[PDB]
């Protein structure tokens, strides 16, 4: 069964904010869409209206955005699964760096890739809380995504599991982000 | 092959 | 980086075994090697296919198109009509490194290029693009034309194809004129006046690439004098 991809702010207010950082990642409001380089630094902010409390953690899922292809599972493409993290699997295609207590789940039902970090505050005077993520496969890698369009879905849970929120956004990873963002974006805004 |  | 990549052979001796194999090479990822890929499959108890056949696609075997990527060959339209996935030789790799079968629909390969849609498109379950039409054959060459979009057109569904050279039907009963530059005038002045569609090679190659029936008029090369 494919996970759920609806917006639900829950009771918290959540929300997802993103930034940039030759350009290696970047993300289009228009589009919803985030155009990043092959294992490069993406960052994601969480925006709480309420605090959330201890314990509360922080889950990514990639799903498949084509129905042909929705149920199928999202994994690295063999070839860059044969060629490390250290606490990442090779197969799975999101990654989270600068955070030490990261899990990554397999599913023993599903066999879905997920990765789950604690959750944690805004700092010294910050707003949100940013989440360092990579992925570790091109969009059109053979053997994996396949030119196929995926989409990341972030959802907050408490220490068991139930939902508190949820977001999700496109991703295209390409070696021109910004090229790419403007092509659709236009490729977008040409239609009216 | 030969394309069309 | 190519020896490796290319893959070992499978060490399960059935490993593909059920399975039909229909190679085609883009006229000129790593390299496509024919026949290796070829002897890999056969490793595998693969069953290579000397050309299309329905006789055992239908049947006992799940057939399947290798190719390094979407081309315009006659083995790639009979797929494409038949809905027979093309997948990419990849696949056959990354599943002798593994000696266990991969997912196909992974390595899908393109259709091609769509005049529609501008762009390159990827594959989707044909399930018969030519249903209940009946076509005619008009062109002065029978072997690549005549011959060829017969077998495309009739592994595609459709209803009847007529062949009829540049020089010798009941017309009115067709619902289009497939042709070239070498149609006479009288065939092109009684679908005219039977209101009856003419078009190119174009049109139904077309028809492949995007999986349905597409317009008639719905891109200029569709003509068949488009010179
Ligand atoms: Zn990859």
């Amino acid at each position: 069964s494919v996970p759920s991809q609806k917006t639900y702010q829950g009771s918290y207010g959540f929300r997802l904010g993103f930034l940039h950082s030759s350009v290696t990642c970047t993300y289009s409001p228009a589009l919803n869409k985030m155009f990043c380089q092959l294992a490069k630094t993406c960052p994601v902010q969480l925006w709480v209206d309420s605090t959330p409390p201890p314990g509360t953690r922080v889950r990514a899922m990639a799903i498949y955005k084509q129905s042909q292809h929705m149920t199928e599972v999202v994994r690295r493409c063999p070839h860059h699964e044969r060629c490390s993290d250290g606490l990442a699997p090779p197969q799975h295609l999101i990654r989270v760096e600068g955070n030490l207590r990261v899990e990554y789940l397999d599913d023993r039902n599903t066999f879905r890739h997920s990765v789950v970090v604690p959750y944690e505050p805004p700092e010294v005077g910050s707003d949100c809380t940013t989440i360092h993520y990579n992925y570790m496969c091109n969009s059109s890698c053979m053997g994996g995504m396949n030119r196929r369009p995926i989409l990341t879905i972030i959802t907050l849970e408490d220490s068991s599991g139930n939902l508190l929120g949820r977001n999700s956004f496109e991703v295209r990873v390409c070696a021109c982000p910004g090229r790419d963002r403007r092509t659709e974006e236009e490729n977008l805004r040409k239609k009216g | 092959s030969q394309e069309y | 980086a190519l020896e490796e990549q290319r893959g070992p052979l499978p060490l399960n001796k059935t490993l593909f075994l059920g399975y039909a194999f229909l190679l085609t090479m883009a006229t000129t990822i790593p390299p496509f090697n024919k026949q290796y890929t070829e002897s890999q499959l056969r490793a595998g108890a693969g069953y290579i296919l000397e050309d299309f056949n329905e006789a055992q696609c239908n049947t006992a075997y799940q057939c399947l198109l290798i190719a390094d990527q979407h081309c315009r060959t006659r083995k790639y339209f009979l797929c494409l009509a038949s809905g027979i996935p093309c997948v990419s030789h990849v696949w056959v790799h990354d599943s002798c490194h593994a000696n266990q079968l991969q997912n196909y629909r992974n390595y899908l390969l393109p259709a091609g290029y769509s005049l529609e849609e501008q762009r390159i498109l990827d594959w989707q379950p044909r399930e018969n693009p030519f249903q209940n039409l009946k076509v005619l054959l008009v062109s002065d060459q029978q072997q690549n034309f005549l011959e060829l979009w017969s077998e495309i057109l009739m592994t595609g569904g459709a209803a009847s194809v007529k062949q009829h050279h540049s020089s010798a039907i009941a017309l009115g009963v067709f619902d289009v004129v497939v042709t070239d530059p070498s149609c006479p005038a009288s065939v092109l002045k009684c679908a005219e006046a039977l209101q009856l569609p003419v078009v190119s090679q174009e049109w139904v190659i077309q028809c492949l690439i995007v999986g349905e029936r597409i317009g008639f008029k719905q891109h200029p090369k569709y003509k068949h004098d488009y010179v």
